[PDB]
RNA sequence: UUGGCACCUCGAUGUCGGCUCAUCGCAUCCUGGGGCUGUAGUCGGUCCCAAGGGUUGGGCUGUUCGCCCAUUAAAGCGGUACGCGAGCUGGGUUCAGAACGUCGUGAGACAGUUCGGUCCCUAUCCGUCGCGGGCGCAGGAAAUUUGAGAGGAGCUGUCCUUA
RNA sequence: GGAUAAGUGCUGAAAGCAUCUAAGCAUGAAGCCCCCCUCAAGAUGAGAUUUCCCAUUCCGCAAGGAAGUAAGAUCCCUGAA
C-alpha cells in the first residue's frame, strides 16, 4: 500500500512524508494506507485529499 | 481486497540522457522506472514497469578517483579465473555493459528480474533507432 | 593477404638442388572460383568466399545452385571464407589457379586434423603413468581429480575423451616447388590432414 | 634506494617533499633519498 | 612577495587573444601558441598589461593563481624570444651531426641514434660536440632535451654522453 | 612449525614419505625493469615494480630435511584435511610371531633396536572430459561467417659480429 | 601496438626560490588488453548476409485445428579418411 502512496506522490511533488504528516494536520483523517490506495484509483478526486495537506503544509 | 493488475498495463517509453552525470544516481530512478514503481497501479509481482532507452552513456562521469579505481570484476570458473577491467577500460573500449552491469545489480533478481531487465537497452552515441513508438523525454528529481 | 584451398594426398621426398632432401606433401587445388565477395557496407567486414570441387548433377541442392548460379561458373563442394584480402583486385566468378604462389616464400596452412576416436588419458593429453611393476596396480589413468575442500574438479583439468578431430593450424611454412600445369603445390613441412582432406594455404603474418 | 616508514632528513640541505601521495627527501646526495610506504 | 599577484605586460608584437572560456592564442614573431586555462580563473588584459585575478582564497586558488600567470609568462618569452638549451657532449669517440632534421647520434652504441623534431623545433648543431634545440615552448624544449639526454646519462666516474650547458656532474672517484 | 584450549568428529573423518595430475598465493631462486652502492669494467650486495613462463638428474636414508656428486640461466618458499589411499604403492611406524640390550622376583613392558606381516566397491546425485536426441530462435529448409564470451600458448642458454 | 606499474622525466605553483605537482604533458617491464591460434549464437540479448520453397485442401462464423506437399531431410542399405 505504502509504495502505491509514494506512487500519487510524485504525480503530485509531495513524500510520502508530507502526505502523512500533512494528513494529521490537514484533517486529523484517519485514511487507513488500505483505503487510501482506493483513493488513488480515483486519482481525480485523490488530489483534493494531497493538495489540501499541501496547504497545510504552508 | 485491492487492485492487482496483471498484464491490462499500459506501457511506456522514457528516454533518460547521459549528458554529463554520475552513474549511480543516473542509474539510481530509471532503476525505479524499469520497475515503474512510480506509477501508482504498483503490484509488486507483474512487471508493472515501462521501458527505458538511454542514450549517449559513453559520455557519463565520475567524481573522485573512480576513472581509474572501481575495477569491474567479471569471473570464470576456470581456476584462476578473474579478468580485471578498469572503469575507463570500460568506459572506452565498450561502455554498452557500464550501465547494464549499473543496473544488473539494481534490479532486483529472481526470474521476474531478467523478465524487467528485458525493458532496458543503451545506444553509444546518439544512435536511438527506436523510430517507431513515439519515446517520451524524462527528467530525473535531481 | 590471399589463399587458395586444395586436397591432401600424401607424402613424397623431392630433392631441392641440393643433397637438401626435403619432406614434401602434395596438395592439389583444382582452379577455385570466388562465389560471394562479402562487402563490408552490407556484410560488416571485409572478406571473400572460395569453392572447390566438381560436383556432380545428383549431389547439388536447390540452393547450392542459385547462389552460385548468380556468377554462374559451377556447383562446388566445399566453401570456406578468408578474411582480410585485397578485394580491389578480384571480382565475382573470377577463376584462381596456382599462378599465386612462387616456391620461396613464407605460406601459412590450417586445416582439419586427422582422427584417434575414443583414446584416453595418456595419448590424448600426453600425460605419463604410474609406475608398471613394484606391486601397483596403476597405470594408464588420469592422475588425481584434485584436493578435498573445494568439493568439485576445475573446468581445466584434463581427461578421456575423443583425440583429434578439430581444426589445426601450422604457422610460417613454405613452398617447395610450384606445379601449376596439373594445379600441384608442394609445401616443405607435415601437413594436417588425413588422405582427401582439404586445406587453407594463406600467406602467414612473419 | 632507501625505502623505509620512518622517513626524516639528515643532512642541512635535506628537502623533505610529499610526491605523487607518498612522501620523498629530495636533497644532494642520493644516499639521502628516503621514501615511506 | 607572491609570484601571482604583480602584472604581466606586451612589450610590442604580440597579439594575446582571449578568444574562447579558457582557448587563449598569443601570435606574434617567434610563433603563434595556444593554451586551455582553468575556467575558475579570470584572466582579463589591459593596453598590453596581463592582469589575472582569482574568485577565492582555497587550496585550488592558491594553485592556479601562480601557474596560469607564470605560463602566460613563459607564453611571452617564447613569442617574443623564443628558448634554446644547448647540449655539450663530452669525450672521446662522442659526436653528432644532423641528417637534414633527423639527429644522428654516433655516441657510444654499435649503432647510431635518430632523434626527430616532431613538432618543428629547431635543432641546431654547430659542431660535433655543441647540439643547441632552440624553440617557443618550455614544456617542449625542455622535454625534447631531457629524453636527449635519456640516450646516454652522464657517469659521475668518467662524465660522459649527454649532458646540458653548465650541468655540474657529480664526479664519483672509483679506482 | 614446537605448542596451548577441548569446539565439531569415537553408530569410524584411514595417518607420515615417494609415484600420478597439477592448481593457488608472492615475503622472488632465474628470466624483465630499475634506484643507491664501499657500482672502474666483468661479477656483485641491497631494497623496489613484477606471478606470464620455468624450476635438473642421481648415491645414501622408509625418508621429509640435509650432506654429497654433476649440471643448470634457476635449483624458489608456502598452501590446498602437514593437498591427492571410493586414484596407486605398504618401505615407515602401530596388531599378535621372533630375538637383543636394559627394567621388573614375576606375567610382561620400551617415541630404544632388529626380522615377518590380507589396502575392499559394480557409481545415484553435484563436479568434470567428451559426444548426441528434442524443442526454442513469430514461415519452412541449404551452406559460409561477424564475434559476445572462454581456453591454450605465453621459458630460455651457448657461439659470431660490432670489439 | 595501446594504456600503466616501480622508476626516470619535463613544466610549475601553493610557499618571489626550490620543487617528476594540484592542474598540463612525455617516457617507461618477460606484467596488463588487443595483435597470433583454437572453441564459440541455447550470446533466450538466440546476430548477419547467400539462394531455395511459397502461401495449398478441409473444418469453423472467426479464432483455431488436421493432411496431403514444396525446398530439403530421415528411416534403410554398401561404406570408411
Amino acid at each position: 500500500w505504502i509504495t502505491r502512496i509514494n506512487a500519487a506522490a510524485r504525480m503530485n511533488g509531495l513524500s510520502y512524508s508530507r502526505l502523512m504528516h500533512g494528513l494529521k494536520l490537514s484533517g486529523i483523517e484517519v485514511n487507513r494506507k488500505m483505503l487510501a490506495d482506493l483513493a488513488v484509483n480515483d486519482l481525480t478526486a485523490f488530489n483534493q485529499l494531497a493538495d489540501a495537506a499541501k496547504a497545510q503544509l504552508n | 481486497t485491492p487492485m492487482a493488475n496483471a498484464s491490462t498495463i499500459e506501457r511506456k517509453w522514457l528516454v533518460v540522457d547521459a549528458a554529463g552525470k554520475t552513474l549511480g544516481r543516473l542509474s539510481s530512478e530509471v532503476a525505479a522506472i524499469l520497475r515503474g514503481k512510480h506509477k501508482p497501479t504498483y503490484t509488486p509481482h507483474v512487471d508493472t514497469g515501462d521501458h527505458v532507452i538511454i542514450i549517449n552513456a559513453e559520455k557519463i562521469e565520475l567524481t573522485g578517483k573512480k576513472l581509474t579505481d572501481k575495477i569491474y570484476y567479471r569471473h570464470t570458473q576456470h581456476p584462476g579465473g578473474l579478468k580485471s577491467r578498469t572503469a575507463l577500460e570500460m568506459r572506452t573500449n565498450y561502455p554498452e555493459k557500464m550501465l547494464e552491469l549499473a543496473i544488473k545489480g539494481m534490479l532486483p533478481k529472481g526470474s521476474l528480474g531478467r523478465q524487467m531487465f528485458k525493458k532496458l537497452n543503451v545506444y553509444r552515441g546518439s544512435e536511438h533507432p527506436h523510430e517507431a513508438q513515439k519515446p517520451e523525454v524524462y527528467e530525473l528529481r535531481g | 593477404t590471399k589463399g587458395i584451398l586444395g586436397r591432401k594426398i600424401g607424402m613424397t621426398q623431392v630433392f631441392a638442388e641440393n643433397g637438401d632432401l626435403i619432406p614434401v606433401t602434395v596438395i592439389e587445388a583444382a582452379p577455385n572460383v570466388v562465389l560471394q565477395k562479402k562487402t563490408a557496407e552490407n556484410d560488416g567486414y571485409e572478406a571473400i568466399q572460395l569453392g572447390f570441387d566438381d560436383k556432380r548433377e545428383k549431389l547439388s541442392n536447390k540452393p547450392e545452385k542459385g547462389h552460385v548460379a548468380k556468377a554462374e561458373t559451377a556447383p562446388k563442394r566445399f566453401v570456406k571464407e578468408l578474411r582480410g584480402v585485397e578485394m580491389d583486385a578480384y571480382e565475382v566468378g573470377q577463376e584462381v589457379k596456382v599462378e599465386i604462389f612462387s616456391a620461396g616464400e613464407i605460406v601459412d596452412v590450417t586445416g582439419v586434423s586427422k582422427g584417434k576416436g575414443f583414446q584416453g588419458a595418456i595419448k590424448r593429453h600426453g600425460q605419463s603413468r604410474g609406475p608398471m611393476s613394484h606391486g601397483s596396480r596403476y597405470h594408464r589413468r588420469p592422475g588425481s581429480m584434485g584436493p578435498v575442500d573445494p568439493n568439485r574438479v576445475f573446468k581445466g583439468k584434463l581427461l578421456p575423451g575423443r583425440m583429434g578431430g578439430e581444426q589445426i593450424t601450422v604457422q610460417n611454412l613454405e613452398i617447395v616447388k610450384v606445379d601449376a600445369e596439373r594445379n600441384l603445390l608442394l609445401i616443405k613441412g607435415n601437413v594436417p590432414g588425413a588422405k582427401k582432406s582439404l586445406i587453407t594455404v594463406k600467406s602467414a603474418v612473419k | 634506494m632507501k625505502v623505509r616508514p620512518s622517513v626524516k632528513p639528515i643532512c642541512e640541505k635535506c628537502k623533505v617533499i610529499r610526491r605523487k601521495g607518498k612522501v620523498m627527501v629530495i636533497c644532494e646526495n642520493p644516499k639521502h633519498k628516503q621514501k615511506q610506504g | 612577495s607572491r609570484v601571482g599577484k604583480k602584472l604581466l605586460e606586451i612589450p610590442s608584437d604580440v597579439t594575446v587573444t582571449l578568444n574562447d572560456n579558457n582557448t587563449v592564442a598569443v601570435k606574434g614573431p617567434k610563433g603563434e601558441l595556444t593554451r586551455t586555462f582553468h575556467p575558475d580563473m579570470e584572466i582579463k588584459v589591459e593596453d598590453n598589461v596581463l592582469t589575472v585575478a582569482r574568485p577565492s582564497d582555497q587550496k585550488e586558488h592558491r594553485a592556479l593563481h601562480g601557474t596560469t600567470r607564470s605560463l602566460l609568462g613563459n607564453m611571452v618569452e617564447g613569442v617574443s624570444k623564443g628558448f634554446e638549451r644547448g647540449l655539450e657532449l663530452v669525450g672521446v669517440g662522442y659526436r653528432a651531426s644532423k641528417s637534414g632534421n633527423k639527429l644522428v647520434l654516433n655516441v657510444g652504441y654499435s649503432h647510431p641514434v635518430e632523434i626527430v623534431p616532431e613538432e618543428g623545433i629547431e635543432i641546431e648543431v654547430p659542431s660535433q660536440t655543441k647540439v643547441v634545440v632552440k624553440g617557443t615552448d618550455k614544456e617542449r624544449v625542455g622535454a625534447i632535451a631531457a629524453n636527449i639526454r635519456a640516450v646516454r646519462s652522464p657517469e659521475p666516474y668518467k662524465g660522459k654522453g649527454i649532458r646540458y650547458e653548465g650541468e655540474v656532474v657529480r664526479r664519483k672517484e672509483g679506482k
